[PDB]
């Protein structure tokens, strides 16, 4: 039952199980102030939430009768979202879901350019 | 490395591997040091732009109000987006942040203009650089200084033809780029002044670092694309 296609589709994938837990709620936060019916311009944005102490969420955030809403439209099992199998997974059920035009990617987490995971055991 | 979940994180060829190619029209790196060299080569095929930071990024992250209406505009103007990032860090508390636009169709020809300069370069030509003279950009936790200022390292490297040649590539990639007078690192809880600034870093192989070169040659796409 995909949606009618848009013009654009964003789809923000933050990994927070880690020590940005306590940030990620206040940029979805900022998200949700910005997200406006106007601010869309008919487009889709997609969230998805994987924080530290629960389970991963795909959420839609839209405005509905004057207020910006979180919309719940999954709730994920345990999974690793750090498995590339597990981003193509989310990404394709996103795109199938909510075509567009055009499609946006928001990377969100911690990042240490191409350095290994383990770089401090490479440092001798 | 990107994204961390628990103990788990992607590596920049297995971040490569969780893309499709050729569907995304952006990739926004909310996240540090994204805006390497390396990184938007390995991603060239998963977006035709990449809008990201060279440097660390505060915690509050980008300021997603102000630019929702700037991301799903009809006429979607990237450096708009990087613009009202780094005007939100230059009013705010804290004014640290860098971020760059790279236009990955650019990709192939910067590869090239660089291929041509360090594919004949030896150890001893790399080694024989003192990272005092380019601008540093990474102060990760332990690290010497792995990661410079792309332009800078390039500078060192090239005969004049040859970073005539750089540059003009170079501007074609990096469409955009902006910087406040310092950037923060968490390591060691303090900013630095940038002096020299074009948007992108790149590792600077170091005689210290002989695992870390290792693994850059086996893992890192740009090592066979330019030094080979």
């Amino acid at each position: 039952t995909p949606e009618p296609r848009t013009t654009r589709t964003i789809l923000v994938y933050m990994m927070a199980n880690n020590s940005l837990n306590s940030f990620a709620s206040k940029n979805i936060e900022s998200m949700i102030e910005g997200a406006t019916s106007k601010n869309l311009n008919g487009g889709n944005l997609i969230v998805y939430y994987a924080p530290a102490g629960s389970p991963p969420e795909l959420l839609r955030i839209k405005e509905e009768n004057g207020v910006v809403k979180k919309i719940h439209l999954k709730d994920y099992e345990k999974q690793n979202s750090a498995d590339p199998d597990v981003m193509r997974s989310v990404i394709g059920e996103v795109v199938s879901q909510y075509p567009a035009d055009s499609y946006g990617l928001v990377l969100w987490s911690h990042g240490t350019a191409w350095l290994p995971s383990d770089y401090q055991n490479k440092l001798k | 490395a990107f994204g961390q979940d628990g103990n788990n994180w992607m590596e920049i060829d297995d971040l490569a591997k969780g893309l499709p190619d050729d569907l995304f029209d952006f990739i926004l790196f909310d996240a540090c040091y994204m805006a390497s060299v390396e990184c938007t080569y390995e991603l060239r095929n998963k977006a035709e732009y990449i809008l990201a930071s060279p440097t660390e990024t505060m915690a509050d992250g980008w300021p997603y109000e102000e630019m929702m209406p700037q991301l799903f505009a009809t006429d979607l103007q990237l450096e708009k987006v990087g613009e009202t990032f780094y005007n939100h860090y230059l009013n705010n508390t804290y004014p640290y942040a860098t971020v760059s636009l790279t236009k990955t169709s650019e990709l192939d020809n910067l590869k090239s203009a660089i291929h041509d300069i360090l594919a004949d370069k030896t150890e001893s030509d790399i080694y024989s650089l003192d990272p005092k003279n380019m601008q540093r950009l990474e102060y990760l936790y332990r690290s010497p200084g792995m990661l410079y200022d792309f332009n800078d390292y390039i500078k060192q490297l090239a005969t004049a033809e040859q970073y005539d040649r750089f540059i003009s590539c170079l501007d074609k990639a990096v469409v955009y780029k902006a910087h406040t007078p310092k950037s923060y690192y968490a390591a060691i809880g303090n900013a630095l002044p940038i002096k020299s600034y074009c948007g992108l870093t790149i590792f600077v192989p170091q005689e210290s670092l002989p695992k870390m070169l290792e693994w850059y040659k086996q893992r890192v796409g740009w090592y066979k694309a330019v030094y080979e």
